[PDB]
């Protein structure tokens, strides 16, 4: 997605120079991509899905829980009218009837974070700050004032880790 | 045979230790006791011991039966004669004993 | 929700500048959203839920324990009048009758922390202080006056963690 | 509840300024709320409670052991006369008869710490001293006089922890 | 109870000022309350008790082993004369007859430490001294003279711990 | 009991001041109480005790191994003449006859350490010296000459602990 | 593939020299090859594969999930027209019929990251920065300003590892 | 016993002062009593002992292995002539006959270390040196010359421990 | 194989001397041979192999996955025409017919890394740099600028290890 | 026994003073007694032993393996002539006949190290030197020259331990 | 074998003196011998082997996989013509017929590293350098510049270890 | 045995004084005795041994593996001529006939290390150097040049240990 951009990075800090530095401009969009592929999102207008289907199962779960609606529905190459299935608040789609055994083909449109949460904004700003000045070492000192850095879970530090994990199933 | 093995990393007055040992032995026997809970104080521990050489290992009965059958074998007496037999055992086995031996 | 804002941050400290710093403005609302997402909240006027229902089960639990009232209930596509059910102090809803097997559809209104507890205010203020001062390292030294920082559970420090998980189920 | 207030904080210390600092004023009520929700208390005039009923059980336990008396009892939507049950010193209520299987609806009046224990008074005073002085780090040094801080159980410090645990079931 | 008071604190130390310090005055009574709630005591003239009773059980244990006598006895809402039961040195009450199965209601008067042991006096003085100057940190130094503090069991330090535990069942 | 007193504490050291310090006067009595409570003794002229009795058990153990004689003996409320039972060197009492099943009541006179052992005197002197100079810490530094203190078992230091454990069953 | 090149390296940094250094020129393509073989790709226009066939299996998995389309299918040396199978978004191919037991020979065209993600761009830039600088030691100092380097999993650094693993299945 | 006394303690050292220090005078007898109660002896002219007896036991063990002779032996209140039982070098006593089931009353005279062992003399001198000089801490520093002390088993030092354990069964 | 040679080593660094040092000339080819023996490769035009053969096995794997073609095939001393077997992309060779049990003899020609990957180029450059200066210790210090060296797996450092084992089966 | 004496101590060292020091004179005989009771020896002209005897056992082991000869033999109070039993090199006594079941009484004369081994002489000299020099601490420093003492097995240090254990069964 | 000699050692370094040092001259040939006996070789023109033989085994493995040919073959003292067996690329010899049960006697000529690998040359040069200057200590310093040496597997350091292990079975 | 003496100890070192030091005279022979007792040797012209004998055992092992010849043999008190048994290179003696069950008595002459191995000479020289120089601590320093001593197995250091257990079974 597009979480931060230059305006939000500048608002996060107090940067005085009009033009951003050469390194930060790429790091911001790279942080955006890493966050959006880290939470499970894949930026796409529509998605095709192969859901295996069994009888006595009236509810199926879509890949992206941020699915606002489903366009067309297909079981064994036959379309089912929208009146016979209902998509609930999460990615769950409910089947009124019992699906015959076979394979499913659903195309749905994803709506993800239209009101963009500020947790992701702060996490991505902190990640791009983490990358800008080399803050991915166990400890560092310059002269006398040293710093020992935070524990890293799955590469990303603790704070980014907690924000992502709190939002890591969309 | 042991009921409990309690060890302490400190020395606790052999006279009183032995008195407490006797009291704790007599108190926790259901035949002569009315207590079943231990609250060990001062850091005393209870070693989870196990019996080294149990009596179940000494399964001598089959060997003893073999030796008895071998002993009765040399003289010739059938083993049914010593034990009890049915209608189909007593007289045929007595006949074997008398005749053959 | 909205827990802190600039006035509560300012009265938390002794800030003398009339205008808040650039980094604190976005960080406050980031903390507000992170707190509401940690506890399991979803800031929303109403919520739709698919409750599975089985016979001989006459109490069902709503998602949010801060549920005010149920606007309407739907079991297998037939509305039930308000007289047959009663929503209790927690998210528990009790059914006078015996529900038939199928699926339930309840639309309730969430009212959460209308009197805002001061614990969450302090916790969010402590997170935003934790982020402005970049105190998310294991230790930090400035010359001779060193500081060794407190242990982190799931990224967030101990104090914020204990406050949150005292309130992390509403 | 309301345990400390400014007067008890000032009496705990030796503060000479007539007006309290900006931070402590909200911090006192923050500590108050944290303790009153940490012990299990819920500041409320009355409580509604769903107790399941099984026959051959003549004693039921209220959620709050600081219950003064119960206003009314309701089993399967029928009130029971006060002569049929008696509430003892703790939250236990004993029924003279055998309750039919079902659910209870009891409304009791909470009375919690009418004489305020001084143990919780130091608990809250030490919490607010712990938060005003940023005493939530593993160690802190200023020049040569270093201090290593106490072990923390469930976030809260050790002494506050033991006091709370002494009163952690009301 | 009332263990220390200012007279015993001043005898414990060599304090020269006539008026005690502001912090110590409340801290002494709070230490008194913590000790009296830590040993298991609850300061009360009389106590009501629900003792479950079974046949073939002729001895029952009262909650407080410092029970000097029992006022009245009740089994299944019928009073038993004092001649049929005898209360022994500890909280044990011995019943001459075989109790019918049901519940007991005994009201007894608590007498606790009328000759007050000096062990609790020293423990409470040492605890209030432990709180007065902040001796609840792992180590502390002022300049060159360092101190590493004692291990803490259940919050309270080793010495207070051993005194309390030696007296922690009354 | 009374083990040390001021004269023996002074003889332990070389104190020159005619009057003992304010802190030691109560400290001595606290030490005497703590020693006599660690060992299991209780300073009392006589003790009443309910010993359960079973047939085929002709020896019963009194609480205090320093029991002098039995004033009276009772089994189910009938006194037995002193000819049937004989109290041996320890707290063991042996019954010539076979006691019927029931409850036993014996009132004996406790006499403990009439010649006071010097080990307990030294142990109590070491406790009061341990408390007077505040040496219950893990280590203590005074400028250059520092001391790290001995390991503590159940709070009390090693030496006092071993003396107590040598005498910890009377 | 070709992810970075000199232009993206220069835009990542702030290099002023018109000509890149001798070491970085080969190191860029070395990092490129290491990542493109580290994620699982093999840069090739087309791929041949042996997929084993068992009856009652109507879906088969191609080697590279970035397969655009399959040119021709061969089961036991006989071609199948495209109307009998369909390839979905991932590498899966679904067969309408039941494949006879045997072997397959499929030729598909790989399309991998036609929009180049910026995550892998930072991954490769950070790899080449990791190798130019000589950032593959546990710790390093020049005088007083020491640095302890990040933990390494599977040789590669931590941040590079998390980015790779985010894309280590295409 | 009386093992050391001032003469032997002085001979252990080189003390020029004719009159011993105040601390050591009680410390000598304290060490004496601690060792004589630590090895297992009870300093007494004679001892009475309840030994349980079973048939097919011809050898019985007295409490103290330093038994000289048995003044009289009593099985179920009837004395037995000295010609029919014999006591060997250790505390074991051999019975010529088979004793009937019951209890034994033996009165023997203890003789303990008529020739004074120098091992226990050195051990007690080392104990009183251990206590006089403040030598029961893990380590001690006096300016520049510091000493860390020996490991302690059951409180007592290591060398004294080995000497005692060599003699800790008489 | 031949991976680096003098030109690639020189362009790896910025060496200015026209002639390479004495130690590097041997070390380059030493690294070249060590890597090609590390990955499992063996520089050879043709290879003879005894593949065990069993009926109902119609695919056999060659030793080198970079096999170009099979010059001749032999099972129990009888050549099979190229029509019955087909060698696929990897070392896998598939047999149209069902091979009889016995022994198999194939002579194939290996073609390995004809487009030489830059990963092995960088790996061998770092290996020869690792050997040239004595950078194969746990740590090395020159004055004040100390260095702690990288962890070693199977002797070779982490980075060379990860490159090798990304390519360690050819 | 008598292992060292002042002559062998002075020969071990280079002591110049004619009269030995006050401390060493007692420590010599203390070390002698500790060694002779540590090995298992007991200085005695003759020893009486109760050896349990069973039929089909023709060899019995005496207590001290340094038994020169046995004076008189007794089984169930009857003497056996010396022609019927023979004592071998160790404490073993071999019996020609099969002993009747019962108890044995043997009186033998011990001869211990008439040619005194120099191993015990060195061990006792080293132990008494270990004691004269207060070398029983874990470490000690005087100024800058520190010494850390070796591990202690069962109190006695490593060297004395090995010498003893080599000779610790006589 | 003969791996290094003076020429290759001098080419490895930059030695300027015409004559080699006294220590290195023997150390080189000793390193050669250690390498050739460490990898499993035994330098010999021909080798005799006792191979146990069982029926239904048509392939036997020679000791040295560097066997270029086999001279004569013997099973149970009878020679077999070379037409009936043939030796493969490795030490494997394949037998056309089924051998009778017994023992085998084969004499083969070993050809080992006629083109000498440069890995062994570098390993032996590094080992002789390792022995020349004492590079077999855990760490070493001269003044301030210290070095901590590498871990040693089976005596030989990591680098030599990996080279040897790569060539450890020829 | 006699391994070193003054001449060999002097040859081990470079001592210039014509007379050995006072401490080494006893120390040499102490080392000689200690080693000859470690290995299992016992300096004796002849040894008597009780070997248990069972039928179907025609080889018995003498106690000393350095047995020269058997002076006489006795089984159940009857001498066997030297023709029936033959002593082999080790302590093994083989019996031509089948020995009857009973007890065996053999007197053999021990001849041990008539050519004294130089290993034991060096081991004894290192023990006496170990003891003269108080080289038996964990570490030791004099000023700045510290020494940390070798690990000890069963008291004796590693080098003496390995020599001893090279010869520790004679």
């Amino acid at each position: 997605m597009q979480i931060i951009t230059a305006e939000d990075y500048r608002l996060y800090g107090g940067l005085k120079r009009p033009e951003l530095e050469s390194g930060v401009e790429v790091m911001i969009t790279a942080a955006n991509a890493l966050i959006t592929s880290l939470l499970g999102m894949d930026d796409a207008d529509a998605v095709d899905q192969l859901i295996t289907t069994k009888p006595t199962r009236k509810k199926y779960f879509l890949s992206s829980p941020s699915a606002t609606s489903v366009t067309k529905m297909t079981i064994n190459d036959k379309e089912i009218d929208p009146e016979q299935y209902k998509l609930y608040s999460d990615g769950v789609i409910l089947l009124k009837f019992n699906p015959p055994e076979g394979y499913m083909d659903v195309e749905y449109t994803q709506g993800g974070f239209n009101p963009m949460p500020e947790d992701l904004k702060l996490a991505a700003c902190m990640l791009v700050d983490h990358w800008h000045k080399q803050d991915y070492r166990q400890a560092r000192t310059i002269g006398g004032e040293t710093v020992t850095f935070n524990n890293t879970k799955s590469g990303i530090p603790e704070h980014i880790r907690t924000i992502i994990e709190v939002y890591r199933r969309v | 045979v042991i009921g409990l093995i309690l060890e302490t990393d400190e020395i606790l007055n052999k006279k009183l230790r032995e008195r407490k040992q006797e009291e704790l032995q007599l108190d926790y026997n259901p035949s002569t006791g009315q207590s079943s809970v231990l609250i060990l104080d001062g850091g005393m521990k209870a070693k989870p011991y196990s019996q080294i050489s149990s009596f179940k290992d000494l399964d001598f009965k089959e060997d003893i039966e073999g030796f008895n059958k071998s002993i009765c074998l040399a003289f010739g007496v059938p083993q049914v004669l010593l034990d009890g037999g049915n209608n189909a055992n007593i007289r045929p086995n007595i006949e074997l004993f008398y005749y053959m031996t």
